[PDB]
């Protein structure tokens, strides 16, 4: 019936794996509320758990800090007891191993002792939230000493605490108040840096808690609109290199925009220093994703016709030998943190924005590589480089006409990154420009989750859209060839193809004649269920009675 | 089921339940409409009031705020924004916040003035000051953006497209009528991506005629758009006022003078035939199919000003016009509870600050919004990641 | 006229082009 | 691509592409039956001989096929039908989607085989084991048979006029679900709707049932029951064979003195179109219309127009992916691709080295085995080890990514 | 020409930070370097400087080196074909001389990270050499022979990073192998040998498949697969010391019918055997974990691929799991021997149904793997399934719920099991009696894949049968009320429930008030494709119907 916790209690002092999981896994059990253990037993397990974290080898330490959160987040009546002493003593190891740093990672275990403590105070502290009369006189006593050590840690461990100072700041704004200015000398600090041996992770956390930063109405506008002011300088420090006033639309709107970073300097002489332009918008466009994508406890002002301004002027940014080279690569990586924005914009706020999806398409036509010479053709070789910005596109595309849906009239936007499609739907090939008596062995093989990309970038396409010929004939030759392929080399069709059939059949469009009976032919020995429908149609849904 | 049920008289409104004894009356109401409120989001109720040019708006007892306007208006909609409870990025279920408002409001007067207003920040974002040459009796979204259909007492239909409304030129125009647009209802389904291709409109105007359209023509790009078949038309005996439909479609209510009746669109002929009139002029009567006529049954005797559906197919609510309301039910076509408060102006049912608009139109500029994204629901589960998570560790220390 | 029955055209399908091999 | 013919007559085995005009005679061959050949797991083709007791193996697969006979397969006795329960559903991982590639090694579960007197053999094909022998299921033979959907239902016809439908689950761990009496004479063929579900509640299957009585059954497949008829057609010639569009847009039936068509979408003099098969699921009236054709030389009489194709004294059918083409073989021993709109013959395919056309199949397509167990029966033993001979095959096997491992690898160092 | 320049990165490479070094990178991946004239002034003074980065540096130059020699070995053939041979052999020389000192490097804080990169990039290194022929022969496979058994003694600390590599060199290289196999078969049975539970899934499932995969030098894996099946009739029968067998004598039958095979097998048989005294109470545990460790290499031994079949006994691993899923105390009571004490019998009320699991998990995999090639007793092992439903202790269909919930985990697999036989199978079974229990079970526990795999054993349970009333409005109003609890939180309705709401619209069951108003005024406004069909056919049909 009862597993006799004494018993778990005693085993517990001594515990590897396969008999520590068991202990954490039967103290599950609900059955340790009830009547008259809990004042006897439930003092022996936590005065175990107690000396276990008090002073160990940073075994029963690590041990310790799992067990207390797996029997406070299973059992209530521990938390409403002792989980005061609990965090307390687990706060107080988390000080002593944190007064020094440079010492207790010398072992490859410190990081994971941090990570366990962390993520113990966190899971504590996350679970005395749904009790007022315990989030008195249990954390809040306690967080003005809980949390100068977390800043301190975060200096060198960002990935792992920022989360738990942004949940406390964002839960408690009133006790995070005098530690304010402290943190924030961190982040600069941590934006000051190089900022790419970051993770996007951690980048996005320091965004987000300096955003939380000014919780502290208007604050939130002030930092936002600073932010928003610091695009300006970059894009004129670009337009020295690409001789605006070419087209003077644009230099209309540039000049119609409205602080501790550093002002940056630019050699042509070493053109490498050119990447610090993408990498300081990057950073301004992480921090304004910030200030924008965020939840908050009162409304928000946003401007969006002023980003959506910026967002047009990032992707007019496009058309002494190696310098040019250079201006070729960086260009493409602005405009690109004009969709990362744009992709922000129309997601979270949905049809707030609705009068932008129309200029937003027309656009992004300008992101596409064109050959050099006068053309109007597409320039594959720099393509090739593009894959994951497109998928982006291809996803900001399915995000509007979500909202958009099915239009009369038709751009050419569409077909050229149905060309562009189509293009990085072939497996690629890097021997083009010359052997050793096989060349097909040197290719780059495409996954089926670009596949499915591209599958639905054309359900996108096929839905909402009557097309010119040539850009269906292609669609459906693709999906025809690569089903009976992938049919022949498996034994079956994937989802997303199915699909893109499916979507063939239903929507033909300009079409005369349906692709119906051979999508049947392929779907053979794998059958579906909605070519029955459209073959052998239904009743009507409420002739039934 | 145990929806919540507003309506509105000309001198009072309240709201209540089907299954309760309690109602809400409201403080301040003035009305004359067919539609003159709606609730915009789950916690806000507008009414547009009568012979003082604003709006009431009240929470789901008294009057919050109250909306100057430039003019008294007539009619009012609303289109809700969709799209933003689940980021598509990162495949997370957000939580409504406390402060949600639709995008869009369309109110209307007399002589056509067709006003748009976006409610994030209250701006007069587009006016159509002649669309119909009369005045607008009922202004409804189709689809959850994607049309504006409006009908007026100029015996016309307009089907605008949202999208080209806010950046003019409408986009089908139906005059089939010879008299006042009285109520227009609309019965649709949706593929993968939202349009027109299946739906149909229902028109009811003071002709005594009912009007049944298909909707599948209308993006062809042949006014815009391609102009749609009347597939079925009906007439009445009497002046019609108001339609309603099942949810299912399969019976069309309707309300006028001397009590509401019902027509089943799957007409049972004799044997064991049904017949889908839906897929021709005909001419009802009331209490077999090749002489040219249908059989209507009849549910009540009272004058109508507005009719609604049950979600639940089975109840009708018809707002007589001695200030009270009838629950009935279709089977037996008897009564369960008459409301009464403290005609019948509007009627609506569904189950469980803001800023002061301009009167000058909006023409880079920075157009601003209020808004407020909503926590996620990991913010208001498994063991075995937690035990393989500290499995994994246990394999870093050793001693 | 429908796409989805028999069409009254001798050869269709030829625009897709299946079947065709291009000399090269 | 191409469309690939496997036709074989009573002395030839010829195998050829549709737009190739490329062909291989199979050497040793011989059949004097009407369904007796197969294309087993994209590796194999089993074609039953007559009067020998034994099945040739023949290894499509090559890129230069195998003329010859790959290999033999001895039987307890000579057998006209055959029929293969494909395996699917094992290839994707559900559990986690890997989308393996086939093995060079890959085999169906089952081989259905019928002879003469209308005995039913059954066999695991992995291990050879005759798991169950019907003594008889339809008192004097077996003429085709099919499985309708991936292993659930196989369908059986004889020439004692009864169509009978298994459940395969009730067949080889026997009662079957229902037998069809709406023939006189033999039963000579069926078909059943190449667009098809998962399951039988929810769809409208229909079954096309051919005979020596010169009349055509339509029976609607929805069970959960008994099957209904909805139409039956009448003929006055005597029909042999039939086939369907891919999408049952139409049937085209092969007979003597020519191959005719017919539209199941009738179009009327208003611009009016009729669907003869309407239905539902298992809600269904029982009331079978009843038509009668008659070549081309409006329906409230009783009359339909069937529009004749081709004068050839065809023996059996086939069609395109397309739906386009239909290649029909005549008593004369060749094949003629046609087209079915403008009825012109476009191809002619002989064979080269003679009786008629036995049997042919097509599938489109892109540019050793275990010995069978005479009379022996796995029984109800448990400590028996049911090997089978099994290959999975391998799964499927970007720069983003790479570099933010580096990024998240780079914070680790101070240097 | 648009180049960049290559000697200028050159230049750079030595000395370089994060925001810089990824440019280097992501320039290097151009394919505009691939031609054959700058093979011998610039390409060879990129090669020699991340030459001097690998063969000297702080442990952060041999990082650097490393992934932008493996991104300019990916991105250029010249380079691999080339100068490969060279670059493996500098990094592994640095393997080499750091997998001599393994607790040395481990003390710095960095050098598990360095093991990962060293190990990733040779791993990248060798399969992209693998399937290029000519420089396989005498360019690769002459270092595999130093290459295996630096990677054989790392696998004892961090066994996680290099078991896929050398399962591929198993796999593909297998006859270099040979040499090492025992050298490896030793590692493996101490990982196994020892807790066996500081180990992950995706280890241990490495772990066997490795173990596996050393008896590929047609018959070799029969006799280690019915070596590790031998093994499972003593652990059964020590589960016999605790509750009787001796009762229904069958299950006893099917116990002796099992295989044990002595005397032609030391090789694979390594394992100690149990002591289980019943005076500690969590002792016991080390059966099932026996049995998980067991069934791991199991099937690793079935469902892994190779290039032979395999003569697999699917019908003795049906019994074995007939067998598992007999031990239970619903029908079974417990022996007389072991005197009663309630710590020790709650220990075994919660051990038995983690060793029927196990069978459950076997099967699952049996069905994945092989699907309708053992069709024959699919309605068998649909039977036994009802002994893992627990009831109470009155046998007369009374379920206790209170377990029901410890075993969340476990139904999931079994409602995925149910889903995949019955896609395999007809309409008509008498099992009805078991889908009652399962859908009972199912709606207790709803009330996030586990929607999805009750919401389609629900589809396929309303597309084979016509259930009763009671079920039947009970799911029905399950999906109403889960669907209308989403969009009402929400803005969207999921596919699942969306196909559940179609089922139940087109079944049969047509009586309920619910369904004609509200499950098809939810789809009227969802987005679906599937039911615009239902409502607007794309084919014509006629106006009048018969019905």
């Amino acid at each position: 019936e009862f597993i006799a916790v004494s018993t778990l209690a005693r085993n517990l002092e001594i515990a590897k794996g396969n008999e520590f999981h068991t202990i954490l896994a039967t103290l599950r059990s609900p059955v340790y509320i009830n009547e008259q253990l809990l004042k006897s037993e439930l003092s022996f397990l936590v005065t175990k758990i107690l000396k276990l974290i008090r002073s160990g080898n940073d075994f029963d330490l690590w041990k310790g800090c799992h067990t207390s959160v797996v029997t406070c987040a299973y059992n209530p009546l521990v938390l409403s007891t002792h989980g005061g002493q609990l965090l307390a003593a687990i706060y107080s190891r988390l000080e002593q191993k944190t007064g020094f740093y440079s010492s207790v990672i010398s072992s490859s275990h410190g990081k994971q002792l941090f990570n366990t403590l962390i993520s113990s105070v966190a899971i504590i502290i996350d679970l005395m939230k749904n009790k007022p009369t315990l989030s008195r006189e249990a954390l809040v006593p306690k967080l003005k000493a809980i949390i100068p050590t977390l800043i301190t840690l975060s200096q060198y461990e960002p990935e792992l605490v920022l989360p738990v100072l942004q949940r406390i700041l964002k839960r408690n704004t009133t006790t995070f108040k005098p530690f304010t200015n402290k943190f924030r000398t961190v982040l600069i600090n941590l934006i000051i840096s190089d900022y790419a041996s970051l993770g996007t992770k951690t980048q996005r956390l320091v965004c987000e808690n300096f955003a939380y930063l000014h919780l502290l109405d208007s604050n939130w506008r002030t930092g936002l609109m600073s932010i928003l002011s610091q695009f300006k300088p970059i894009i004129q420090l670009c337009g020295e290199i690409l001789d605006f006033e070419q087209d003077n639309e644009l230099y209309k709107l540039i000049k119609s925009l409205p602080e501790f970073l550093p002002s940056l300097k630019l050699d042509f002489n070493a053109p490498l220093t050119l990447w610090e332009i993408p990498q300081r918008l990057s950073l301004l466009a992480d921090m304004l994703v910030a200030f924008i994508s965020l939840p908050t406890p009162f409304p928000i002002r946003v401007p969006l016709g002023g980003i959506n301004s910026l967002c047009e002027v990032l992707l007019g940014v496009s058309n002494d030998n190696e310098l040019n080279g250079v201006i070729n690569t960086i260009l493409p990586q602005i405009q690109f943190q004009g969709i990362r924005l744009w992709e922000i914009m129309v997601s979270k706020y949905g049809k707030c924005g609705l009068s932008f999806f129309e200029g937003i398409l027309s656009s992004i036509e300008l992101f596409i590589p064109l050959k050099k010479k006068s053309n109007n053709e597409i320039d594959f070789n720099v393509v090739g480089s593009l894959k994951f910005e497109f998928a982006t596109v291809f996803r900001l595309v399915n995000m509007i006409l979500s909202h958009l849906g099915h239009q009369l009239n038709i751009i050419s936007v569409i077909s050229q990154l149905i060309e562009v499609a189509l293009f990085l739907s072939h497996d690629k090939t890097l021997i083009d420009s010359l052997i050793y008596t096989h060349p097909e062995l040197f290719v780059c093989k495409n996954s089926m989750n670009w596949f499915n990309e591209i599958n639905d970038f054309f359900i996108t396409a096929l839905n909402n859209w009557i097309l010119p010929s040539t850009p269906h004939i292609q669609i459906l030759k693709y999906s025809i060839t690569q089903s009976l392929r992938l049919k022949e080399r498996f034994g079956y069709i994937p989802e997303s193809f199915v699909n893109l059939l499916r979507c063939e059949v239903l929507h033909p469009g300009s079409e005369r004649v349906s692709i119906l009976p051979i999508a049947i032919s392929l779907l053979k020995n794998i059958n579906d269920d909605m070519f029955e429908l459209l073959c052998h149609p239904k009743v009507p849904v409420g002739m039934v009675y | 089921m145990d929806e919540q049920v507003i309506f509105t008289t000309n001198t009072s409104g309240t709201i209540a339940s089907v299954h309760s004894f309690e109602q809400i009356n409201l403080r301040q109401c003035s009305t004359q409409s067919r539609n003159s409120c709606v609730q915009v989001g789950n916690k806000y109720l507008f009414i547009a009031q009568a012979q003082k040019a604003l709006i009431n708006v009240y929470n789901l007892e008294s009057v919050e705020q109250r909306l100057p306007l430039p003019e008294i208006l007539k009619c009012l909609e609303v289109v809700e924004n969709d799209g933003v409870q689940y980021d598509r990025i990162q495949g997370v279920n957000h939580n409504l916040p406390d402060f949600n408002l639709p995008y869009l409001l369309l109110g209307s007067t007399e002589s056509g003035k067709l006003y748009i207003w976006e409610l994030n920040s209250g701006i007069l974002l587009n006016v159509k000051p002649m669309a119909h040459y009369q005045s607008i009796t009922k202004i409804k979204s189709i689809l959850n953006g994607k049309y504006i259909i409006t009908s007026g007492n100029d015996s016309r239909v307009i089907i605008w497209q949202t999208v080209d409304l806010v950046s003019p030129k409408p986009l089908c125009i139906l005059h089939d009528h010879t008299l006042p647009v009285t109520d227009f209802q609309v019965s649709s389904s949706q593929g993968k991506f939202l349009s027109c291709t299946d739906t149909k409109l229902f028109t009811v105007s003071q002709d005594a005629t009912i009007r049944c359209y298909d909707l599948s023509l209308i993006g062809s790009k042949k006014s815009i758009g391609k102009t749609p078949v009347l597939l079925a038309t009906f007439t009445t005996p009497y002046s019609i006022k108001s339609i309603v439909l099942d949810p299912a479609d399969r019976a069309c209510y309707i309300g006028t003078a001397e009590g509401c009746f019902s027509l089943n669109l799957f007409y049972k002929l004799k044997g064991n035939a049904i017949v889908n009139l839906l897929q021709r002029v005909f001419s009802l009567v009331q209490r077999l199919y090749a002489m040219g006529q249908l059989v209507c049954e009849n549910v009540l005797n009272s004058n109508v000003s507005c009719l609604e559906i049950s979600m639940d197919g089975t109840l009708l609510l018809i707002g007589d016009t001695e200030g009270k309301v009838s629950i009935a039910e279709i089977y037996s076509k008897q009564i369960i509870r008459t409301i009464q408060t403290l005609e019948v102006t509007n009627l609506l049912t569904n189950p469980y600050k803001i800023p002061n608009l301009q009167r000058v139109i909006f023409d880079g500029h920075l157009h601003d919004i209020w808004y407020q994204i909503g926590e996620p629901e990991a913010e208001t589960n498994d063991f075995n990641a937690y035990l393989e998570q500290v499995k994994t560790q246990e394999s870093i220390f050793s001693h | 006229r429908n796409p989805y029955l028999i069409p009254d055209y001798p050869q269709p399908f030829e625009h897709l082009k299946l079947f065709t091999r291009e000399l090269k």
